């Protein structure tokens, strides 16, 4: 859901802020 | 809250823009 909720939705730096290693 | 919508290399931004020294994994390619 990384593609589907930025390409089509808004990812608040909150939900990115959870794809980081 | 912010208005970011991106795909694609997008995504491999927002990511390289929201941690980058952190890493950050983009699964699936293209």
């Amino acid at each position: 859901g990384i593609v589907e909720q930025c390409c089509t939705s808004i990812c608040s730096l909150y939900q990115l802020e959870n794809y980081c290693n | 809250f912010v208005n970011q919508h991106l795909c694609g290399s997008d995504l491999a931004e927002a990511l390289y823009l929201v941690c980058g020294e952190r890493g950050f994994f983009y699964t699936k390619p293209t």
